[PDB]
């Protein structure tokens, strides 16, 4: 149907402002209220504020925990829905989602990932698993920022891989872990890219 | 790889020579067997052609020496003497140059020359590459058994098809299809497009499928006449 264009994530400084872009086509923006959805892990979908369209007023509605620290702009004659954030805070790392109408959620847009870190890029430290319980894998940890990729054998073992997602610990660093299964030569490549470090370690079977 | 071991066979480059002589298989071996230039063939182009490198000493009197016993021998021009025991004292330099390679899996039947079998993407390290250096290649037993294998277009990639002769003389006499193709791509008296674009289309006529929209990037269809019947008269009485 139409499309809704978006754009503006990034990296952020936690209390520092930014602002996001939504254009619209197949349908006359002048006319629909806009209403803007955050999405973070850990927790569902979460309404956060909306503009009413021309003709009706340009009143502007916030939630409790973003009123004085969020706004929201539109231009009919270009046509965008802005959101500017001010002095943001370390848990709104979050992908965006602009809605079209007030109150029927009809359109959701495809979104942005915007988040505001305060570490640096760093190199990851991949260590061997030894089992002590067949399976055998390796932990990649203390790195900066997404993504990372693991293979094994060069891109020729595939089959028994579980790799996992990176969840934030407290600290505000990258973990994940790659293990195969293997019924009993064995190394694990990690390929840190941003940063351009291959590494190759080996794990005891 | 490529300057790698460009620059490091300069350094034994101008210092023995190539021949390339057709009387036999094991009749040439057992010819220069007499010397001790040579432990294992350079290359086989077919049943009934060799090469022979070496030390410019033996190979000077081997060339006199079969001048007059046999099918004329031709001096290949080449500055050194590779697929030779002369390799073997300059290995570490190579190792130390191409010891950092990341082999990654193949995706079409990459078909070795130098191991006589169908190698995988993973396979190909310091050695594989000095193995391809230092002894032999089988060209035509591979070129014979891959015809064997169910393939039938020999299309050759190179600026000067040299190798075409070798390769008919190699598929005729394996138990496969004759029609087999062989075609090149540029030749020595020309580099045009119009050559590139025949030899395509002679690799075309032969049963290679051609996609030759490519070419005409800029026109559109024409209105163009029908086939042309060829017909008799047939008639039951109605």
């Amino acid at each position: 149907e139409v499309q809704l264009v978006q754009s503006g994530g990034g990296l952020v400084q936690p209390g520092r402002s930014l602002r996001l872009s939504c254009t619209a086509s197949g349908f006359t923006f002048g006319d629909y209220a806009m209403s803007w959805v955050r999405q973070a892990p850990g927790k569902g979908l979460e309404w956060v504020g909306f503009i009413r369209s021309k003709a009706y007023g340009g009143t502007t509605e916030y939630a409790a925990s973003v009123k004085g620290r969020f706004t929201i702009s539109r231009d009919d004659s270009k046509s965008i829905a802005y959101l500017q954030m001010n002095s943001l805070k370390t848990e709104d790392t979050a992908v965006y989602y602009c809605t079209r109408g007030g109150t029927l959620f009809d359109y959701w847009g495809q979104g942005t990932l915007v988040t505001v870190s305060s570490a640096s890029t760093k190199g990851p430290s991949v260590f061997p698993l030894a089992p002590s319980s067949a399976a055998l894998g390796c932990l990649v940890k203390d790195y900066f920022p997404e993504p990372v990729t693991v293979s094994w054998n060069s891109g020729a073992l595939t089959s028994g891989v579980h790799t996992f997602p990176a969840v934030l610990q407290s600290s505000g660093l990258y973990s994940l872990s790659s293990v195969v299964t293997v019924p009993s030569t064995y190394i694990c490549n990690v390929n840190h890219k941003p940063s351009n470090t291959k590494v190759d370690k080996k794990v005891e079977p | 790889l490529v300057v790698g071991r460009s620059r490091l066979m300069r350094s034994l480059s101008g210092e023995g020579g190539m021949a390339a002589v057709a009387l036999g298989e094991a009749a040439v071996r057992e010819r220069l067997r007499p010397w001790q230039d040579r432990l294992s063939v350079a290359a086989v182009n077919g049943p009934r052609s060799v090469v022979v490198s070496g030390e410019p000493g033996a190979l000077r009197a081997f060339s006199e020496d079969c001048a007059a016993e046999g099918i004329r021998v031709r001096d290949i021009d080449v500055d050194y003497a590779s697929h030779s025991p002369q390799i073997e004292r300059v290995r570490e330099e190579l190792l130390e140059t191409t010891g950092d390679i990341a082999p990654r899996p193949a995706r079409v039947t990459f078909h070795s020359t130098v191991e006589s079998r169908s190698m995988d993407g993973t396979e190909l390290d310091a050695r594989y590459w000095y193995r391809n250096l230092r002894e032999t290649v089988r060209f035509a037993d591979a070129v014979t058994r891959l015809a064997e294998s169910g393939y039938d277009a020999f299309i050759e990639v190179s600026p000067h098809p040299v190798v075409v002769q070798a390769v008919e003389e190699a598929v005729e006499e394996a138990d496969g299809a004759e029609d087999a193709v062989v075609v090149g791509s540029l030749h020595r008296d020309g580099g045009d497009l119009s050559a590139f674009l025949r030899s395509m289309a002679t690799a075309h006529v032969s049963g290679v499928d051609i996609r030759w929209d490519v070419a005409l990037p800029g026109a559109a269809p024409f209105a163009l006449p029908t086939y042309p019947f060829q017909r008799k008269r047939y008639w039951l009485q109605p």
